[PDB]
């Protein structure tokens, strides 16, 4: 028994415009060196796509993740500890450039020094940020499939779509396009510091935050393939592996990591989550894919409860962390309105960083129906984004969870505009989802007002220490 | 371990700024600018706005990925850090510098040799850029300046710059040198058309909106045509937060949007055909909540409101009667009682059948004081009446009066549906005995809607509907042929709009944006739009109403800026010129004109009186007064006060003497004249040359004379007719500007083809203060560092200019006199010029009275060797007449000798004693001091001023902000909200956000309209006679662009023409960000179209192919991105791609691939010219004609040689289609 604290992060996915100004702010204090200029700690995809790098979610060509051998035993994906050393100098799984994309840049002076008499308008031409040389065209981006860009059954290989009768989604009456933006999960089972023998990956105590020693790091590149998400990514120019660090400099100071106070969606939320890191081996060796969620939830504890508190305290968690916790908008999210859930679970990290599905227009018919039980509102059941999708995006396939995080939001919704239009009190929605006009109100004042104090509890490390 | 200091040593600064950004998106985002070493590393959002009311959502932390990518441009490879020249402009200038010692002969030596002129501007775009210096480029200018404004005009010299308040000092530099030296100033919201002409016919304003924050107050919106997450994206949140408050919301676009993402319905109409959809929508709420259950709420609003209760008379024609203008008291005996302007006082029945002239008409607004409210109460009298809505019921008899319809107009592209170009309907009406004896038929603005909408009223009308499902005018049915989308759910949505509005008094939102108004009949589409919104009660209400986003046109401390900017505080007035003429003149689009004015005629229209080129329409506005011209005269203006006096006459009196006899003519009228053009142009925050302006090949070949791409013939070649007041040429004057000069901080495409290109201080170099429509705040620009290289400030630039200008024109300008025309302006008594029709002084049918029936003409004393004292002054005419705008003026002292203490005072020459404007930030704090926006004491006096108008007391909205000043070190520290002034409809309250037109409703203050109403019936002559008296379909026009060169330089490929749309993108702002990495990393690495798959797969072009777009326009190359969200028979370029990055050669014009404006031309809409009639009155930026551009056609194909004519290897050769 050993309790440990992580900021965990919430994205309401609801609430995402897909604007990418996460990754723009990321990009410009983190990645801007050659090395990692192809690199996006934090990127964003929209869906349905295969994303970055390509097929990233595919782990049966990637890898990636961890499986349970019929002795309920955990193993990395790509091997054991033997195989692994052995792919220190063979490891055919590992992503390619064109599997991300060849950075480019632009001969901008041209526009400057063209000569006299130039026979044509000058222009820049592009030429590859690797070789240094002039490239024809450009064919790959990081974000080349943004807002359905490419034709459907190409898109349409997503791996989410797996299990799914798509043909009539190639139809544009029934077209749908969601964000997805992510970083490192900071996982509690990480298959990164698995993967990596020297174990140059560690995943910090005071704060669960995983980096890669740099010093340590000797190329080895396993820890690639290993991170199902992919999101460590291979510095070309300093031989070294980097990955988004959760912007440790400012959590330690108790401000928001830069994507979340950057976010212009105000849908990124960041609390406190108190752990039992000796139950986590068990929690991820569970038998079935689908209980994995529930496991998770299981792992946090409350930081109301006397014991936990008492438990923390002798564990060396400051009080002003336990505090923090008990404040933590991300425990309210995942524990209490279970609004927000884990991005494939099946890979059996125990991410940190959840998500809130999101809602969508009603689907098309041309019959343009009647009132339903939300009134004018809609019915999680009319929703024009496939369930099953969602389901095998952020619940191993179990629509369940799904449904219930989107028609708890819709009740919201509902009970909120009897009050606010109406002038009454309607709690009929609430009740059929089992939250009371407590809980709905404070859903609505996290989720919609969402003041600057509601979104980011983050309490500063005790560097005195 | 202690490797991990080292990402910490990197977060580790020295010092943060607050600063934001001048571009054009309306965002208005204040962020942390980082500084380490020395130069500026990266940043973040503020997060430190004052906080909204605790029930609505805060601001911060705003932003966007374009912003987010600014700091890119500083030090990148594209960063502009020297003065730059044409090497051939340089060869020259030094060779004649060594000629003639006086810069001005040296200049004059080289652009009076055809063969030197000729030789610099075909260089224009084509290499050999070369250093130069601050001294050698100022001398140039300054001279070229002198030489033009001498030898052609002032108004030869010219400059174009837009949205001023996104960096409003930086506006001003340019603006005020022009303004003193006699230049033009031209317009942008009409250019760009943003500006939405339904605005100010509907309700005598450019554009008055609701704050972000206000959605949140809203229970029903619907997002039409605006891309919100896309092009609203720091407020987007606001639109998805009010959904957990209950808050439905619609989405109605043709494509499957960004927007409709956050929806929870999406329509797809055919693009361009959204006026229907909104008549059918429209139709159904007058059924239901008007006529079958009658709403209170409703009722009673448009009652009050609108001039629906108003009367119009009825012009006999063949078998029926024609609406005609509104009755005017001055129509009755003893014109109602009404001494003071009875011909500009509209009339309405009360409800006891008695004729009474209402408060509030125009004509109340000057002459007299008190009476201009709408306080429903008798303007004769006094006495409180009740006005009478319908005539039915009450009437004397019954006539058919037609109404014309276009629906069945339509191009082969759009569905349309055949009825009769006239509908006759059955309208009640009153015969009345006029003042003359005659007599005439009347009826409401009220019945004259309900019959263009076609609801039967118990007569047997039968062009009006038996049901939703009868196919006539304006019913469900009747648009579910027109766009596509099915009847039930446009009545499904038109009820739950209209019952939450009657629910809530008017809490139905309709956020619109470019996706409708920039069709060329965008007046259709936003006046379907307000009539629900008006019938619903929802203008004026908080959480209700039209919510207008365009660009970043809200400058709010607007009257403290205009003086600066165009300095009205030495010499009043400027020359403003509306530049889509201007354009539409110069550029020569006018020789390729494919659409003519007949064609736009209402049916009823007399053809005869409406004959010639739609540029002789525009020549007869200007004649008249009602548009602004430039250059003016066909003389230079500064020669005329001379020959005034030789023959013995004033000034003005000689002018129009000479304009009566011919002796002097409008400019317009002989534009290829050789005198006529503009000479000089100065482009800053801006990238006209290469992405703003519509018609980019023409404005190669005509203004720069450079090679062009045009495909088409013109005018002569097609034995087309000519203009019967404009002189032709077949062959056109072509490199009319001799020298353009640009200032931007990268090389542009503008850049690129200029004589001479200054180096200009990025956003994080300056300082300077920026405001927006989407939220009350005024914030800083700010210099974290001092300006890279040999940059410089826009203010710094042109402050440079005007010193040396003064020391240059010294013996060849001295103290003259210049003869300045002014159309009639909006918002002066003036603008009660023509009351009952149209008469135009060149044919004789009436007098050249200045003012009235002519533009005004005006003296102006201009000292031209003191242009640089008084640049870097503030004028006596601030303290001598005063300040003011919209209407009102007021008293200044107070806030004049504040300013000698802030900025100190000159201590000698010209301007001695008065306030210096020596800096940027003194240039701030005259603006923040005059404006009553800004200054508690002017937003009183300014309430005062307006309360004599009214009647009304209206400084209680003022009284509590009295003793606030905001000044410019203290929104560095934190942003400021302004306060509430009568320059704007909105209030700045603690319980209420701002919604336009909440002043109207609640204050009782008259719409600025000849009825003071929400005006929906236009009785101008011109709206008559070109069917827009009424809301009525009109189908997208027909360029006729493709059929002329489709097929006729085939490269092997299938072609098909297609509907070119251009809305804007998400990787810049129009084309600012486009060349910066971050972002072309984030898109597809340059240049692309969208594709529809059907079509993809029709003309066998696969995901990112290279392809090539054009028509009798020009050609643009581009790779193609091809998806399922795009409907067939549409391509979407999105806006802001540019002509700099990633572009391979043409195979149509074997030049250099174009740009999506390569493949547009201008064409106005007479509507758009009217003037001199009250709300439809001349104003820079609020009326004009605009820069439409969505009914593009074009042809597609795939591209087969990739040929880049750059001199490398490097080409490329796409597999055939076969
Ligand atoms: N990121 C970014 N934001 C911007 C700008 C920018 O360049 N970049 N420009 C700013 C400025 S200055 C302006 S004026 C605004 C303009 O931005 P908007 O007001 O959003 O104008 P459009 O981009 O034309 O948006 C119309 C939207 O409706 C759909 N649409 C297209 N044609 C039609 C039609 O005929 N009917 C209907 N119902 N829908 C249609 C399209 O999906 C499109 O996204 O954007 C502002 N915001
Ligand atoms: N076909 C088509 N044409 C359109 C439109 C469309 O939808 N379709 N949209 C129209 C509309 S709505 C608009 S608003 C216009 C916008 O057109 P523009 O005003 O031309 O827009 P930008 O491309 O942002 O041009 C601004 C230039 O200013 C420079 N700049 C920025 N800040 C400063 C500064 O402080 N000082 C100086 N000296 N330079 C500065 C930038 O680097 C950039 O090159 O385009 C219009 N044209
Ligand atoms: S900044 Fe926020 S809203 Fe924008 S894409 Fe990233 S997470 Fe989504
Ligand atoms: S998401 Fe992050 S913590 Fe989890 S396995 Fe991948 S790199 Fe490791
Ligand atoms: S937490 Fe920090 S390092 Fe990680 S993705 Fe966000 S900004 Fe980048
Ligand atoms: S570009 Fe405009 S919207 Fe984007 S961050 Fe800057 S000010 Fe805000
Ligand atoms: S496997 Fe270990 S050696 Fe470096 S590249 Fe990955 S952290
Ligand atoms: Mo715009």
């Amino acid at each position: 028994m050993k309790i440990r604290s992580q900021v965990g992060m919430v994205l309401n996915l609801d609430k995402c415009i897909g604007c990418h100004t996460c990754s723009v702010t990321c990009k410009n204090v983190w990645t801007s060196r050659e090395g990692v200029e192809y690199a996006w700690f934090n990127n964003v995809e929209t869906k349905p796509g295969q994303g970055f790098p390509t097929d990233w979610e595919n782990q049966e060509k990637y890898k990636g993740g961890w499986i349970r051998k019929i002795n309920g035993k955990l193993q990395p994906r790509m091997g054991n500890r033997a195989m692994l050393l052995g792919k220190i100098f063979a490891n055919p799984h590992l992503p390619g450039i064109d599997d991300y994309y060849e950075p480019f840049d632009f001969d901008y002076q041209n526009l400057h020094t063209a000569p006299e008499g130039s026979k044509s308008q000058p222009i820049a031409r592009p030429r590859s940020l690797i070789t240094g040389e002039r490239m024809a065209k450009i064919e790959k981006g990081p974000n080349w499939e943004d807002d359905l860009g490419g034709e459907f059954d190409k898109l349409a290989k997503d791996k989410n779509f797996d299990n799914i009768q798509k043909a009539m989604y190639s139809q544009f009456e029934n077209t749908f396009m969601m964000y997805l933006p992510r970083l490192c999960e900071h996982c509690l089972n990480p298959a990164c510091v698995a993967t990596c023998p020297s174990g140059a990956i560690y995943k910090r105590e005071e704060d669960g935050i995983v980096l890669i020693d740099q010093d340590k790091c000797r190329g080895w590149r396993m820890c690639i393939t290993g991170c199902p998400y992919k999101k460590i990514y291979f510095n070309w120019k300093s031989g070294k592996s980097e990955k988004c660090i959760f912007c440790y400099p400012r959590i330690e100071a108790g401000q928001p990591t830069v994507c979340s106070e950057t976010c212009v969606g105000r849908i990124r939320y960041l609390g406190v989550l108190l752990y039992d890191a000796d139950a986590i081996e068990r929690a991820a060796s569970t038998e079935n894919e689908k209980d994995l969620y529930q496991r998770q939830l299981d792992v946090f504890l409350d930081p109301n409860d006397p014991k936990v508190i008492e438990q923390a305290i002798k564990d060396g968690i400051p009080l002003s962390v336990i505090e923090a916790a008990q404040q933590s908008p991300v425990y309210k999210m995942a524990m209490e309105w279970k609004l927000a859930l884990p991005l494939h679970p099946e890979y059996r990290t125990l991410p940190m960083v959840w998500y809130v599905p999101p809602l969508s227009p009603i689907q098309s018919a041309a019959d343009a129906g009647e009132l339903g039980s939300n009134g004018i509102l809609p019915d999680v059941e009319s929703l024009r984004i496939p369930v099953q999708y969602l389901a095998n995006l952020l619940t191993a396939g179990d629509t369940k969870p799904v449904l219930r995080a989107l028609k708890r939001m819709l009740a919201m919704r509902h009970y909120k505009r009897a009050e606010t239009v109406d002038g009454k009190v309607d709690t009929r929605a609430l009740e059929e989802v089992g939250l009371t006009e407590a809980q709905a109100q404070e859903m609505y004042r996290y989720l919609a007002i969402a003041n600057y104090e509601d979104r980011f509890v983050v309490p500063s490390s005790h560097r005195e220490l | 371990r202690d490797w991990e200091d080292g990402y910490r040593q990197r977060w580790q600064h020295d010092k943060i700024v607050r600063s934001t950004h001048g571009v054009n998106c309306t965002g208005s985002c204040s962020w942390k600018i980082y500084v380490k070493n020395g130069l500026v590393t990266w940043e973040t959002q503020q997060t430190d706005y004052p906080r909204t009311r605790p029930d609505l959502p805060n601001h911060e932390p705003r932003g966007c990925p374009r912003g987010a990518s600014y700091s890119w441009y500083l030090y990148s490879a594209n960063r502009l850090k020297y003065p730059m020249m044409r090497k051939r402009l340089m060869k020259m200038w030094r060779e004649a510098k060594a000629l003639h010692s006086d810069p001005v002969e040296a200049w004059a030596s080289i652009i009076e040799d055809a063969d030197k002129a000729k030789s610099f501007k075909q260089a224009r775009g084509r290499g050999g850029f070369v250093r130069s210096s601050w001294q050698e480029v100022n001398e140039l200018i300054a001279a070229s300046n002198v030489y033009t404004i001498k030898n052609y005009g002032p108004d030869r010299v010219a400059g174009f710059s837009p949205i001023p308040a996104m960096s409003m000092v930086s506006y001003a530099s340019g603006a005020r040198y022009l303004s003193l030296i006699g230049g033009t100033c031209l317009s942008f919201y009409d250019w760009y058309c943003d500006l939405p002409p339904a605005s100010p016919q509907t309700w005598g304003e450019q554009t008055d909106v609701p704050e972000s924050a206000d959605w949140y107050n809203s229970s029903y919106i619907i997002a039409w045509g605006s891309n919100v997450p896309q092009t609203r994206t720091p407020d987007a949140h606001f639109f998805t937060e009010v959904r957990y408050k209950g808050t439905k919301t619609v989405a109605v676009t043709p494509d499957y949007a960004e927007i409709a993402k956050l929806c929870d319905l999406w329509l797809a109409p055919k693009q361009g055909t959204d006026a229907a959809m909104a008549l059918a929508m429209g139709h159904v709420m007058l059924r239901e909540f008007h006529l079958d259950n009658p709403s209170q709420y409703f009722t009673d609003y448009v009652r009050r409101y609108t001039d629906m209760p108003m009367l119009v008379m009825l012009e006999e024609r063949d078998g029926y009667y024609a609406a005609g203008r509104m009755l005017r008291a001055a129509d009755l005996v003893d014109a109602l009682g009404q001494e003071n302007n009875p011909e500009w006082k509209t009339v309405a029945f009360n409800t006891n059948g008695e004729m009474v002239a209402p408060n509030g008409s125009i004509g109340f607004r000057w002459g007299e004081k008190g009476k201009w409210n709408l306080e429903q109460r008798d303007g004769k009298t006094g006495e409180e009446t009740e006005l009478q809505l319908s005539l039915l019921g009450s009437q004397d008899e019954i006539a058919e009066v037609g109404f014309p319809y276009f629906g069945g107009d339509g191009t082969e592209h759009f569905n349309k549906v055949e009825l009769e170009n006239v509908l006759l309907h059955k309208l009640p009406v009153k015969r009345l005995q006029l003042a003359d004896g005659s007599t005439a038929l009347v009826t409401t603005v009220y019945d004259l809607t309900l019959a263009n909408y076609g609801l039967e009223r118990g007569l047997n009308d039968v062009n009006c509907a038996t049901s939703y499902d009868d196919v006539k005018a304006y019913t469900p049915a009747w648009a579910e042929q027109i766009t596509g989308v099915s009847r039930s759910q446009i009545i499904r949505i038109a009820r739950e709009f209209a019952d939450n509005a009657d629910k809530t008094h008017g809490r139905s939102m309709i956020i619109v944006g470019a996706g409708l108004n920039h069709w060329y009949h965008l007046d259709m589409n936003y006046r379907g739009l307000i009539n629900m919104l008006i019938f619903c009660g929802c203008v004026g209400q908080s959480g209700g109403g039209w919510a207008h986003y365009v660009g970043q046109e809200k400058l709010r401390p607007q009257t403290g800026w205009q003086p600066l900017a165009f300095a009205l505080d030495w010499q009043r007035p400027a020359r403003h010129m509306n530049s889509t003429s201007y354009f539409y003149n110069h550029s020569s689009q006018w020789r390729y004109e494919t659409v003519t004015a007949e064609e736009l005629l209402s049916p009823m229209a007399d053809k005869s009186r409406y004959t010639g080129h739609l540029i002789d329409f525009n020549v007869r506005a200007e004649r008249m007064g009602w548009l602004p011209s430039a250059p003016q005269l066909g003389t230079n203006p500064l020669t005329i006060a001379g020959e005034a006096e030789k023959a013995g006459m004033n000034p003005v009196d000689y002018t129009v003497k000479s304009l009566k006899e011919g002796s002097i003519r409008f400019a317009a009228e002989q534009p290829e004249n050789g005198k006529n053009h503009p000479r000089n142009l100065f482009i800053w925050r801006s990238n006209l040359l290469g992405s703003s302006g519509k018609g980019h090949e023409f404005m190669l070949k005509y203004l720069l004379g450079t090679e062009h791409g045009i495909q088409g013939k013109d005018l002569g070649q097609q034995g087309g007719v000519k203009p019967e007041e404009v002189d032709w040429q077949d062959n056109g004057l072509e490199g009319k500007l001799d020298l353009v000069v640009t200032l931007d901080f990268r090389l542009s495409s503008t850049c690129l083809y200029s004589d001479i290109i200054l180096p200009t201080a990025t956003w994080y170099e300056k300082d300077d203060m920026n405001t927006s429509d989407m939220h009350p705040f005024i914030h800083p620009l700010s210099a974290a560092v001092d300006p890279a290289w040999e940059a410089k400030s826009d203010w710094e630039i042109y402050k440079a200019i005007a010193k040396k200008f003064s020391e240059v024109c010294v013996g060849h300008l001295g103290k003259e006199t210049d003869i300045v025309t002014l159309p009639i302006q909006h918002d002066s008594a003036a603008e009660l010029a023509q009351p009952l029709d149209v008469k135009d002084w060149k044919k004789g049918e009436c007098d050249l009275i200045p003012g009235k029936t002519a533009p005004h003409i005006m003296v102006v004393e201009r000292d031209y060797p003191a242009t640089y004292e008084r640049f870097t002054s503030i004028g006596p005419l601030m303290e001598k007449i005063g300040n003011g705008g919209k209407g009102i003026a007021w008293n200044t002292q107070s806030e004049m000798d504040l300013l000698r203490k802030l900025n100190y005072t000159k201590a000698e020459g010209p301007a001695k004693g008065q306030p210096m404007l020596n800096t940027a930030i003194d240039a701030a704090e005259m603006i923040l001091t005059l404006a009553p926006e800004t200054n508690g004491q002017v937003a009183v006096k300014a309430w005062a001023a307006l309360s004599e108008f009214t009647g009304r007391d209206h400084t209680h909205l003022a009284l509590n902000k009295e003793d606030e000043k905001i000044r410019f070190r203290d929104i560095q520290a934190q942003p400021r909200k302004i306060i509430s002034s009568p320059t704007w409809s909105g209030l700045e309250d603690e319980h209420v956000s701002y919604n336009a037109g909440y002043t109207n409703v609640h204050e009782l203050i008259p719409w600025r309209t000849l009825s003071g109403r929400q005006q929906l019936y236009q009785d101008h002559q011109w709206m008559r006679d070109f069917g827009e008296s009424l809301l009525v379909y009109r189908p997208p026009i027909d360029t006729r662009s493709v059929k002329e060169v489709i097929g006729q330089k085939s490269n092997g490929n299938q072609e098909k023409a297609l509907n070119f749309l251009t809305p804007h993108q998400k990787w810049g702002i129009h084309s600012t960000y486009s060349d910066n990495l971050l972002m072309l990393t984030l898109g597809r690495g340059g240049p692309v179209v969208w594709l529809s798959e059907a079509d993809a797969k029709d003309l066998g072009i696969a995901d990112n192919d290279w392809i090539e777009v054009f028509n009798s326009n020009g050609a643009l190359t581009a790779r193609a991105v091809v998806s399922q969200r795009v409907p067939a028979g549409m391509t979407m370029m999105y806006h802001a791609q540019e002509r700099i990055v990633n572009l391979p050669g043409s195979e149509i014009t074997q030049q250099r691939g174009g740009i999506h404006n390569s493949v547009t031309r201008i064409t106005p809409k007479p509507t758009h010219m009217i003037g001199g009639y009250a709300h439809l009155a001349y104003g820079f930026n609020y009326y004009g004609t605009v820069g439409s551009n969505r009914d593009e056609f074009v042809v597609v194909r795939k591209m087969k040689n990739i040929d880049w004519l750059d001199g490398e290897g490097n080409d490329q050769v796409q597999e055939s289609v076969k």
